[PDB]
This record gives C-alpha cells, structure tokens and sequence, in this order.
C-alpha cells in the first residue's frame, strides 16, 4: 500500500550473491559438524584400571574429511563440577575410507541416496561384542579389526585388515554372524554370500542372479531390499542372521541359519533414468513400481549351512516355506521388517498389505521351511516330514481406517518362562490414534496342519487370540518408532526405555517405564531440548545428542545412578561431554517458534525467521518455506542451522521466512496425519494460508502482497498447489523437484496417502498438479521449476510433464536443471548455484 | 630465572623438547619473563616444566573453534600436595569490556580427555589455581 | 519423498590447506637452472613428512611457503598465474586438491626458470570467482 | 598431567576478544636480497622461542621492536601497510591474528629491501575501521 513502508531488498549482482553464499560457506563449514553416531558401549571389566568403558562410534575428527571408526574412554570417576570432554581416539590410521573424489559403485551411491548419507567415510559398521569384531566396508572393500574381546584393548591405532576375495564386484551389506563371530555374510551381485574372516573361505548361498545380461533380463535378487522397501519402508537389508547356533547333530556339526527375502522383480515396470556418466549418454534400467502397477513378488527363505570345528562351510541348504508364500499368506504385499527371536526359536516378520491399512506381525518357526529342490517327490517327501503341529503364528494384527505407519519397535521376550504363549512389546498407533507401547501376550495354540496338501487360508486363519494387552503408555503424544529410533529393554531390572513426545510435540525426550505396570513415565532428559539417545547394552549409561532451536547440537554422556532397588527412578547424572555445542555464526539469528489455532481449532506449530536488521513499520517479502507432507516434521525445538541455513540467508537479506507444519506432518498422531487421506495436496495449503494470516496479524512485518512459496519434494508439489489454488496470496512459487502427477509416483508412498487410481480418481485428478495447469498464472516470472536430472525418487518425468502441460496451456515458467544431482543437490558447487538462483529469483521477481 | 636467590637459569635438557627444569632452594618465587608466568612453592623442590604444543591436544577435540588458545599449555612434573599456586598467562580483555569473569573454563588435560575446571581467580595477565596442580 | 533437506554445501574445508602451501615451493639447485615442485595435499597429516623426506632424498629444497588465510574448499581446482607463468616454464597450471595415501608421489607442478636473478612471481587463485588464494615471489635469499 | 589456560569464550555470538602480546618482524643479512618477515603472533616468548628455533634452522636473526600499545582483536583482518607499500614490493593484502602452533607455519608478510641500511617505516591497520595500532622504526 505504501512504497515508503514496503521494504525493498537490495538488488545484488550475481557475483554479489555468490559472495554472500561463500560468506555463508566459511561460517557454514564450522557450523556443520557431522555429530558422532552409532554408539557402542563396551565395558572394561578391570576394577583396577582407569576407564570404566570404551565408547566406539563414527565421527570425523575434522583433521580429515571422511568419518571413521573412533573411540572414547569413559572413566570410572569424573572430577565433579568440571566437565570431562572426551578425547576422540582413532581406531584406524588415517587411511582413505572412500576412493578418490568420492567415486563409488552405482549401487553404493544408490544406497547412500536411499539412506540419505551425505557424509563420506565409514558410513555404517557392524560389531560383535564377545569377539570384539568391527566389520566395515571401506573404499568398496570389506575390512575388519578387533578391539578387546578375548584379546585386549589398545591405545595406538592399528591397520584395518582387508578381506581378500575372489568375488568380482562390490561386497555390500556385511554382517557378523552373532552365533559365530568367525563367520560373516554379505551381498554380492544381488546374491547372498557367506565367508569366514581368518581362513578367507567364501561361499555363495543363493543362486537367483545369473549375471547374464541387463536387469531387464535378470530379475531375481536375494537378500536385497528393493526400491519401494528401501525408499518408503526404511529397510535396507533383506537378510537376517539367526542369533543362535543349532546342532542338527550328524556327528559334531553346527548349523547357522539366515532368513532372507528372495525377490522376483520380473513383472514390475522398468523405467530408464540417465546415468551419472553423461558422456556415455546411456541410461540405467530401474524396476520402478508405478502406482497401481504390481509390486515385486516377494518371499522369505532360509539359507542355512553347516560347519565344523576346523572352520569350514561343509554343508549348505536353501529352504523355502511348505506352501508358496503368496498362497500361505494372502493379502501380503510388503515385508516391512523381519528378524528373529533372540533365543532362535522363531523367525519373525512384519507383513503389510497393498492398501496399507492392514499390518500383521507373524512368527515363522524354522521347521516350517522344507528344503528347496526341483524334484517334486523330494518336495512332497519333506512336506510329509514337517510335523503336523508346527505352524506360523500370526501374533499381531493392526487394522486401521487411515494407514499403517511401519513401527519397527518389536521386542519379543524370552518365553522359556511358561513354555508357550509369547510375550512381546509392540508400538501401536492405530489402536488409540497415537503411537504407544503395549505389552502384548498372545497364546500360540497350534491346531495341527497337514502341510502336504495345499489349503486356502481364511481371514483370521493363523491369528492367535490375545491373552492380554496391557497399555504401558497413553496420552496425546506418541512413542517414537520410525526413522531409526528404537527402544531399549533391560530385562534384568524389567524396564523399557523409549523415546517420545510426552512433554511437548516439538521435542524428543528419553523416557523410561516398567513393563510390569504403567506406574509413571520418568523423563531422563532436560526439557527445552530435543534428544537423540543411545543406551549401553548394560543399561547403565547413555549418550544423548541433543539440541534446541537456539543452541547448536551438543553430545553429552549421561550415567544412570541411584539405589538399585528402585530402577525406575534412577537419576541420570551428566558424566561427561563428547562434542560440545558449536559456535553459532554472528550473522545467525535463531528463529522463533510459535503456535496457533485453526478454524477447526486444531493447534499447528510454526517457525519464523525474522528479517535481520528489522525496521518496525516496514512490511517485508515473505518466503513460505514448505514441506507439509507426511513422515517429516519441519517445526520442532531443534537446531535449524545445519540443515536450514538457507532460510537464515533469506532472513539476512531481509525476507521473512515462515515455516508451518499443517496437518499431515508426523509426531502428532494418526488422526492429525490423516487429514490428507485421499485429498493430499488439498488441505495443507489451507493450513499454510491460515498460518500466513495469523503471522501477518501477530507480527506486523508480513507483506501479504509479496509472498513466495518455496518447496523441494512434497514442498515443491505444494508450492505449485499453492500457486494454483491460492493465487492472490502467493506472488511467486519456487517449486523444486515437484511431484506433478501422482499416477506416476511409486506405490509405497502414494498407495498409502492416497490409494490405487481405480479407487481415487477425483483425488488423483485434483491432486496431480500437472493436470491443473490452466489455473497457473498468466503473468510471467511467477514460477521457477528446479529439478535434478538424474533423479530416481521424483523422476525427471514429473518436471518434464509439468513443462509439457505448461507448453500446452500456454503458460510461462522458468526452469533450472541440475544435470548431475539425483534428488538432493549433493555437490556443493551445484548447491551454491541453487542458492544464488533462489536469491536472484526472489530479488528480481518477488 | 630464580626470584629470591638471584640469577639462576632454569636447566634445559634439550632445545628440541623445550623442557625446563629447576631446583628451588628457596621459599617463594617471582615471575619469570622468559616464561611470562609464575608458580609459587614455599620450600626447596624439583620441578620440571614443558611448553609442548596445543595443536595435538586441541585438534583432537572437535569444537576447537568454540575455544581459542590463550596460553602456553604447561606440563608440570612435581610431587603432589606441595605446589600452592600456579599463575597461567591470561591474555587481557577486562581493560575493555564484554567478557565474563565467571564462565571461564581452565583446561586440565588427562589421557582421559579435556577437563574444564572453574578457575579460582583471574589476574590482569595471569590466573591463580589451587593446590592440586597436575 | 523423505525430504532431502538439500542444504548440502559440505565442502568440509580443512585447516591443513594453509600447510598445503608449505608442501608448495620445492626447488633444486643441481644445474645452472633452478626448478620447482608444487604440491597441495590435505586429508592426511603424514603427507607433510612423507613428501618432505621423499623430495629431500630426491634433492630438493624447502622455501618460505606463505599460508592462505582461507582454509580452501575441497572439490574445486585452483589455477596458477603470475609473472612466472607465461614467461618461464610451468608444465601444469591448475591444481585439484585430491587425496592420495602418503606413500605415493602426488601430482605436482614443475617450474623451470633457468637463472634466477631478482626473482619471479607465482600466484595460486581460484577459477570459480578469481579471488586470491595464494600469492608470493620466489627468493634468491633462501638458497645454497 | 598437562595444564592449560582458560579459553572458554561463548557459543551464541561473536566477541573477538583482544590479545595482549607482541607483533614481531624478523630480518635477513643475505647478500643478494634482504628479506624481512612480519609475523602476527598472539603469544609470548616460549612460542617465540619455538619460532626462533624454526627461523634459526632457516637463518633468521631479529631485532626487538616495541610491542603494540593498543589491544588488538583476535582473528580480525588487519591490513598491513607501510612506507615501502607500493614503492617497494611487499605484503599480501590481508592478515589474521589466529593462533596456530609453531609446528604449522605462521602467517607472515614478505619484505625485499635490498640494503638493510637502518630501517624504514611500517604500518598496521584494522580493516574494519582503519585504525593504526603500531609502528616502529627499525
């Protein structure tokens, strides 16, 4: 209204904008830290030495670039009121954990894209307690070392021993056999192998990958987590060692089972996406299941083998279920998770159906798996041989009207007390609406099965009835399950430690409760922060990597201490600190958290970055940054500097930056998340708009006439929905990587927050933004589409089809391609271009 | 130097290690300008001192730029219980402003790790510590 | 679509990048001519003593080596200019700071000038923005 | 243990606290050209003696100019200038006062003079607000 009261952003040159991004970069390098993670406590068991434990973890010292296995020494006694900052001692002697300039295999770079591992080095390692074995993958070759088992500990770093192989190709996903630490296993060429460290002997176990031709002609993999499982159900391994050693007893031999998922991806649609080597101009085929198309044909299988005291894999044996998996378990589309009970009695698996409103946990006893041979008389022979009593037990069956979120919390107790009737813990969001722990006791009542003849299962066929389902937590908050959180169950003191949002939805706190009675929920963390924690296996001391919206992340080591007769009220006392809180840059202003109520009177939270050098009276251009989609919470009391520095850069140029989590964003329960069910894309923008009008009323520096909506994945999809359905409020829309047609996106995501296109035709037509292109603005320079060309998650087709329909409707745009970047702009030069393009676009056209 | 007893140079065993030993024959000491610092002990004593290096103690700590080196990183080899004050060379800012005197964090190393003691008092160009000086 | 935050920008620039200039400036007075080796290797501390021992038993000298103030971002090549390049011989110009293990001889820039005289200028800068990363002139005073 | 000084600072925002210690120029007596090095060090004689040991290995000798009398802020950019700025070839246009050990070589400005003679004027100036803090005739 008043051009003397509308703040004008200073028009910088392009080189000026680069100078700003580099000044962010210099400070930015110090701000980013790649905090220590994957903690592993080991006791010292000396009672006369100085150190009580040794904590092993991944980290980059900063002396070097790549993160490596390290350790700290946790003492028996701290000097009180004088904080111990741990030394970061190196296990390995400064070798390259990754090859030169970050070259990987194509499957390794894909796995780092699914896990979103931006950091280089030893990204994941595996550990075996008693042997003290550290098996990891460095520079596309397995390595190992040992530290304090039957051997002793160290103070100097050693050489990491390389594992010699005759196999040609990368050896992915290594795991130590817990039953026998001399044995390990890995995936090679999408087939399961097994080896032995000291003798070097390797041995293939599966034969599903012929290696003959392209992946369009060689479709069976084994022990490999497929695309939709990797990228929507957060499962990356597809094989699970049996943790105990059984003895079939020929004369002295020892069996070692592995449960694995065989996958026959022949009948699933293949799409070609450009390879990283642009000069070659070739693509890679990808078995990408489009929405509505048929998922891979999955199955569980036991690859067993038998060994001797000399340490040689003497026998081997593939086993498969007595009936085919699809027929023995109808309505089972995806194996969400799997593993074993710790005694070894049963192999468990979480199944999940195609509507994703029907999840059920099942126990599969190893005798249910007969050997596998093409001879149908041997097959009938062992179908006769399997006992009548043994049975898969569908132990738990979650059914819902919204969708099942995969909760990987499942702690089966030992059941040797009362020798039947498995008792386990299980997170259940569908029951009350919020993810809460339960102790559930089911009854394994086998009725007796003739496995030779083929039967058709009924609707509640193997479903065991529940003895009891005591509720350990309740409230308007949830127990954190997904995204690699976990519980820790001390069975000696009979306590279950979980993480949750009980104090407030914006913070993750470590809580403990007893699983005998839901007496009280004891918080073990300071309020006003959000915590990512990790316990000792002895349950005496933990790490917490925590932060707040103002303070950077610190990593403090706490020690549970108190009278042992009352373990539930053990006081966590700060013992020592690992990585203390970094320096916020002087130009960095921590942002302000707010909340508000909608017209439906639901509470939404939001952030705001205020314009630096704010002048009262002046109205400012506002960038509504947005994601707004499920399984992601933008707004929480946590450090927004290491991942959202760009929002601060905008603020430092004078843009108000608003961030709102409307309905759909997680950690606020299923009924909250479920407001987007079959209308995803439609309700979020009303929540974002209402958030603008509230912030406009509350703070007086929000100019409604100049609003930009910027998003990247689902956020870019929403930014385009914003510009379509709310054109008068949103001036411009920087839509990065947008999902423009839902019918093209993959099954796991879309089939869950909407459903199959035959079911929701109105929801797909109203949600696919590329089919609504006529309502985009006729004015130019109001829409900037950003897209990484080699994308495998939100394929380039989406931007391409949007640009196609813009062409057909005669509407302007702008477009920026990142030819070498998959889904996140990975390379810093390309990211710097992205940021200077964003600043320029806002500078000129907002 | 040697405070009350006149000119007695501190014994150096080798230049390349920068080790400085003395035997005090006197009660009480005076500030050494060559070290720029002072420790006081009230009886005859052996002490060894190192000026080693801060880099191989602080680049091993991650938020090292949430600190700055403001001193020499003394190493001391004396018998326990008898040193009664050590004065570390503080670098001054209190002549200006915007520095707290309470949140100061003295760096007491062990093979365990960095310890951050609370110092008893800060001078213009030194700090005084208590009797357990390790 | 699990929110690539996409902040990225992980240069992870090392404080070794000042002492990568110290590896820089190797010259050899074997003949009437004088020539130089240039190295810029971060991501290992042992490369200092490794290339030091390697190039003094390969009969080269260490010079002053002024350090860059900015710990330089990794992933970008740095060009070489000056009064030296364009008059007297420099075989490669640009340096990519890439890692190799300390037991290997690295990429180096070789710089022949013949007689020395009053000195000649070498400069290391970035091609990304053309800002000064490094700048010095050689000595006739740090020789045998 | 080893014992270290307080160096706590803060994490929330900048301070750039001042330092007390000295700024030192070292000399050469080389016959062809005489090269001075102007250092920016924040510490005292033991760190200076470590630098002395290095410089002794590479044939430097030094006269002791008087110290700065205004306190000078740590890590700040300080442009160095002088009478020989421009008319003689010298000084990279920038300098930080950040501490590093003598094992990792210090920041310095080159100065070819030819004859050492007596000595000529030097300048140091803060890039933030252009204040002279020190000069010495040598």
């Amino acid at each position: 209204d008043d051009p003397a009261a509308r703040f004008q952003v200073q028009k910088h040159s392009w080189d000026g904008l680069r100078s700003i991004i580099h000044g962010s970069r210099k400070y930015s390098g110090l701000i980013v830290n790649k905090a220590p993670h994957d903690f592993q406590f080991v006791q010292k068991t000396d009672e006369s030495g100085p150190h009580s434990h040794r904590l092993y973890y991944l980290g980059m010292p900063y002396g070097s670039r790549e993160n490596s296995l390290l350790y700290s020494e946790i003492p028996k006694k701290v000097r009180k009121e004088a904080l111990l900052l741990l030394s970061w001692k190196q296990m390995l002697d400064h070798f390259q954990a990754t090859p030169h300039h970050g070259v990987y295999s194509r499957e390794e770079e894909l796995l780092r894209e699914r896990k979103r591992l931006g950091v280089f080095g030893i990204t994941s390692y595996d550990f075996h307690s008693e042997s003290g074995l550290f098996l990891f993958q460095a520079s596309n070759s397995l390595f190992h070392c040992r530290d304090g088992g039957k051997n002793g500990f160290m103070v100097s770093p050693m050489k990491p021993l390389e594992i010699k192989t005759q196999c040609s190709g990368p050896r992915m996903d290594p795991k130590i056999c817990p039953a026998d630490p001399a044995f390990f296993s890995f995936i090679n060429n999408s087939d399961l192998w097994v080896a032995n460290i000291e003798t070097g002997e390797e041995r293939r176990l599966t034969f599903c990958h012929q290696g003959l031709s392209n992946v369009l002609d060689d479709p069976k993999s084994a022990g490999v987590a497929t695309f939709v499982i990797q990228e929507e159900f957060d499962r990356f391994t597809g094989y699970w060692w049996c943790p105990t050693a059984s003895w079939e007893g020929s004369e002295g031999l020892k069996t070692l089972r592995i449960l694995y998922e065989e996958v026959d991806e022949s009948e699933v649609e293949v799409i070609h996406v450009p390879s990283p080597a642009l000069e070659e101009r070739k693509t890679d085929s990808y078995r990408y299941p489009r929405t509505g198309s048929k998922n891979p044909k999955i199955a569980l299988k036991l690859a067993e083998f038998q060994t001797d005291s000399q340490g040689k894999i003497v026998s081997t044996q593939e086993k498969e279920l007595v009936q085919p998996f699809s027929s023995l378990f109808p309505k089972v589309e995806y194996i969400a998770r799997a593993g074993w009970t710790r005694d070894g009695k049963y192999a468990w698996a979480m199944f999940l159906d195609r509507p994703q409103q029907w999840l059920q946990l099942v126990l599969l006893p190893p005798a249910l798996f007969i050997p596998s041979t093409e001879n149908e008389e041997q097959r009938l022979a062992s179908a006769r041989a399997v006992p009548r009593n043994v049975q898969p037990y569908v132990v738990y069956e979650e059914v819902t009207n919204v969708w099942i979120n995969v909760h990987d919390i499942f702690y089966p107790f030992p059941q040797s007390e009362g020798e039947d009737e498995l008792c386990f813990l299980r997170a259940n969001e569908c029951k009350t609406g919020f993810c809460h722990l339960y102790k559930v006791t089911a009854v394994l009542k086998s009725q007796g099965y003739d496995w030779s003849e083929p039967f058709s299962p009924g609707e509640d066929e193997f479903k065991c009835p529940i003895k009891e389902e005591i509720a350990l937590t309740s409230g308007e908050w949830e127990v954190l399950a997904r995204h690699g959180s976990k519980i820790w169950v001390n069975e000696e003191t009979k306590l279950v430690y979980f993480q949750g949002t009980k104090d407030t939805p914006l913070e993750h706190h470590l809580y403990v409760v007893s699983y005998e009675a839901a007496g009280e929920i004891v918080r073990l963390t300071t309020p006003g922060f959000s915590h990512s924690c990790s316990m000792s296996q002895n349950f005496d001391m933990f790490v917490s990597h925590y932060s707040s919206v103002s303070t950077p992340p610190c990593v403090h080591v706490y020690k549970l201490s108190g009278p042992d007769d009352d373990p539930l009220h053990k006081q966590p006392r700060f013992w020592a600190s690992m990585m203390e809180a970094a320096s916020c840059p002087p130009d960095y202003v921590p942002p302000e958290i707010f909340h508000f109520h909608t017209r439906s009177d639901v509470r939404l939270y939001g952030m705001i970055y205020k314009p630096h050098a704010l002048q009262p009276g002046k109205k400012h251009p506002t960038v509504l940054f947005v994601y707004g989609g499920p399984q992601v919470q933008l707004v929480n009391n946590s450090f927004k500097g290491i991942k959202y520095l760009r929002l601060n850069t905008l603020a430092s140029l004078g843009y108000a930056v608003v961030v709102i989590d409307g309905r759909g964003s997680c950690q606020r329960g299923l009924r909250f998340e479920g407001a987007l069910k079959n209308q995803m894309g439609q309700v979020e923008i009303e929540d974002q708009v209402e958030g603008l009008q509230f912030v406009a009323e509350k703070y007086g520096f929000i100019d409604l006439s100049r609003v930009a909506i910027h998003g990247w994945s689902y956020g870019g999809f929403l930014s385009l929905m914003g510009l379509i359905h709310k054109p008068q409020v949103f001036k411009v829309a920087i839509a990065g990587a947008p999902v423009t047609v839902w019918m093209a996106y993959d099954t796991g995501y879309t089939e869950r927050y909407m459903d199959v296109p035959e079911n929701n035709q109105h929801g797909y037509e109203a949600g696919s933004v590329a089919l609504h292109v006529e309502k985009l603005p006729n004015e130019p320079n109001r829409l900037l589409i950003l897209h990484g060309f080699l994308d495998e998650n939100v394929h380039f087709f989406h931007t391409n089809f949007l640009v196609s329909q813009l062409i057909r409707a005669g509407k302007p745009y702008q477009l920026q391609i990142y030819p070498n970047e998959r889904h996140s702009i990975r390379c810093p030069e390309s990211g710097e271009h992205y940021e200077v393009t964003l600043l320029h676009f806002l500078q000129e056209y907002l | 130097f040697w405070g009350p007893t006149g000119p007695v140079a501190t014994e150096v065993v080798d230049k390349e290690k920068n080790l400085y030993r003395v035997h005090f024959p006197v009660a009480g000491s005076y500030r050494w300008p060559n070290t720029g610092l002072c420790f006081v002990m009230r009886e005859a004593v052996t002490v060894e001192i190192e000026f080693c290096v801060w880099d191989q103690f602080l680049g091993e700590i991650n938020p090292q730029h949430s600190w700055m080196v403001a001193g020499p990183l003394l190493d001391i080899k004396a018998e326990p219980g008898a040193v009664e004050a050590v004065h570390l060379p503080h670098f001054v800012a209190l002549q200006g402003g915007h520095v707290d005197t309470s949140l100061f964090q003295m760096a007491h190393f062990k093979e365990e790790g960095m310890l951050l003691e609370k110092p008893a008092r800060v001078e213009l160009h030194h700090i005084v510590l208590e009797n357990p000086s390790f | 679509s699990p929110l690539g935050v996409l902040l990225k920008m992980i240069h992870n620039a090392l404080r070794f990048i000042p002492v990568t200039s110290v590896v820089l400036l190797y010259h050899r007075v074997h003949p009437e001519e004088v020539t130089f080796h240039l190295y810029l290797i971060p991501s290992d501390c042992s490369i200092r003593k490794a290339i030091d021992d390697l190039e003094m038993k390969f009969q080269f000298v260490r010079i002053h080596k002024p350090p860059p103030l900015t710990p330089l971002y990794m992933g970008c090549r740095y060009t070489v200019s000056g009064s030296g390049s364009g008059m007297l011989e420099i075989l490669p110009k640009e340096l990519e700071l890439c890692y190799r293990s300390p037991g290997e001889d690295q990429l180096f820039s070789e710089f022949y000038v013949g007689h020395l005289g009053s000195g000649i200028r070498l400069q290391v800068k970035d091609k990304k923005d053309e800002t000064l990363v490094w700048e010095a002139l050689v000595k006739p005073g740090d020789l045998m």
